[PDB]
């Protein structure tokens, strides 16, 4: 009970696949000392035709031009640090090599799990009921049979799921009827192929959990909203506020809740025609930016993300069926309290991720670590006379929503 | 009247009393050029002469 | 252990300091000079006007 060998035992590790997939092309040092904070890109443009008999019309209800924007912005800092009595830490524990192979890890790992929060809190398409794990084909195919609908193609897609969820699918696999190659493997190594149902399918142990928040009452709109593209052509968030809630209780809805409108479909974005799923039309679906309490009289105002534009001046950015007005009935999906981990689903050009670079402090002893593609600034000082010696790891990140419309989260249904 | 370069090397670990020097710069610089090269081509005493 | 460099303005030598707050996480910097004046002696100078 002295003498200690000079070799760590192993540790535990997660996975990385959110990062390599989200799109790190587009925003990549273009935060620089010169553009500031925060920097934009464009938005396409649409069009929509007339219909008339004759032909010297020259003079007529013309098109108008509008542009939009999507801005990105830098997030919080990424600071770890740690004091000791040095002496004491170097008794038997040379070069100070031993703190820095599980501090990157600790870096990206609350990297990821804020970047995964920040895409289940941006997302705006919703599939079958959180209640219901994901056990057979046809919960994974419906996802890209989604994505196929809409009518996106320019762009790659991609879906995530956990461990316990694959083995599952795994099993089905092995219970095929013609296919050796794929029963073999999935009896041997349990490995689904990489395109699965026409999506890629990923499977990572390293995801956030969200509880729903307590709700009760037959929810309904109080009063008409203003989604007109002038008013949502810079962000696709809007403010709507809700009666027939529960008489006063604090975070009536919390971040990540998806508020489904009964009576307004979704559109195919180019044939501006309403989808159909199989069975039944396809409602609009709305996320819960921030948590939303209730007062008295039961009325809730709440921040959504995702626009139901239908405007009337502007008719070629409509993107849904009809109107939302006032009295029109709502629902949140899922049960009243329960805490699920959410499996996701999107396209290549849904969010994006960069990292600011960090110049060095002024006659500070640093240093730069390298840690899959991500650089962390170190810092080691002395401040005070307490012979506590001090060394931070710094590391900021910028994440931008290129359209909420292209990605969200996925169950099962039964 | 006279302006003279400072470059701060004196007063340096001497007594210094002498006030009248006034320190002028020779300043060198390499330029790429347009020119233009005429080749007389008189056959008498050689022919290639750019 | 900071950092400093000398500049030279009009025969004027300025030393210049370099340094940060770790924990604020701050960088600052400042300039230095130090002058002497001497008066050898006050009968060999002083203020003149436009007589009447």
């Amino acid at each position: 009970s002295q003498i200690v060998l000079k070799k760590f035992l192993p540790g535990f590790m997660s996975d990385l696949v959110l990062a390599k997939t989200v799109d790190r092309q587009l925003l990549a040092g273009e935060i620089n000392s010169s553009t500031g904070d925060s920097v934009s890109f464009k938005r396409p443009h649409q069009f929509s035709s007339l219909r008339t008999p004759t032909g010297d019309i020259s003079g007529q209800n013309k098109n108008n031009l509008i542009s939009g924007k999507a801005t990105g912005r830098v997030g919080n800092y990424i600071t770890v640090a740690v004091e000791y009595q040095q002496l004491e830490e170097a008794i038997k524990l040379n070069q100070l090599e031993e703190i820095l192979a599980p501090v990157r890890q600790r870096i990206v790992t609350d990297l990821e799990t804020e970047l995964a929060h920040f895409m289940m809190n941006n997302g705006a398409l919703s599939l079958g009921s959180p209640n219901t794990p994901i056990t057979k084909w046809s919960d994974v195919a419906q996802t890209a049979s989604f994505l196929k609908d809409l009518g996106v193609n320019e762009g790659e897609n991609y879906a995530v799921m956990d461990p316990w969820s694959a083995q599952r699918l795994a099993d089905a696999q092995t219970g095929l009827h013609a296919s050796d190659q794929l029963v073999r493997t999935a009896w041997e190594n349990a490995q689904i192929p990489t395109n699965f149902g026409g999506i890629r399918a990923l499977m990572s142990n390293g995801l956030a959990s969200r509880t729903q928040g307590a709700f009760g009452g037959t929810l309904t709109v109080k009063t008409q909203p203003t989604v007109t593209y002038n008013a949502v052509k810079d962000s696709y968030q809007f403010t709507v506020t809700l009666t027939g809630a529960t008489a006063s209780v604090t975070g009536f809805l919390k971040a990540g809740d998806q508020v489904k409108f009964t009576n307004t479909y979704w559109l195919q974005q180019q044939t501006k025609q309403a989808l159909y799923n199989g069975a039944t039309p396809i409602s609009f679906t709305a996320t819960v930016t921030a948590d939303a309490n209730s007062d008295s009289g039961g009325d809730v105002t709440v921040t959504l993300s995702g626009v139901p534009i239908y405007d009337t001046t502007n008719p070629q950015y409509n993107s849904v069926s009809r109107q939302v007005e006032a009295g029109d009935a709502v629902s949140v999906v899922g049960t009243a309290s329960q805490t699920m981990k959410p499996n996701l689903f999107y396209n290549k050009f849904f969010c994006g991720l960069g990292s600011i670079p960090l110049p060095k402090l002024h006659s500070i002893d640093s240093a730069v670590a390298t840690y899959e593609g991500f650089s962390i600034r170190v810092h080691k000082y002395a401040d005070g006379d307490a012979n506590v010696q001090k060394m931070r790891f710094d590391l900021l990140p910028a994440y931008v929503c290129f359209n909420p419309h292209m990605g969200g989260q996925f169950f099962g249904n039964p | 009247p006279t302006s003279l370069d400072v470059t701060s090397m004196t007063s340096w670990e001497y007594n210094w009393f002498g006030a009248d020097v006034i320190y002028i710069a020779k300043y060198y610089e390499v330029r790429k050029e347009s020119v233009d090269v005429i080749s007389y081509r008189h056959p008498i005493t050689g022919e290639i002469a750019t």
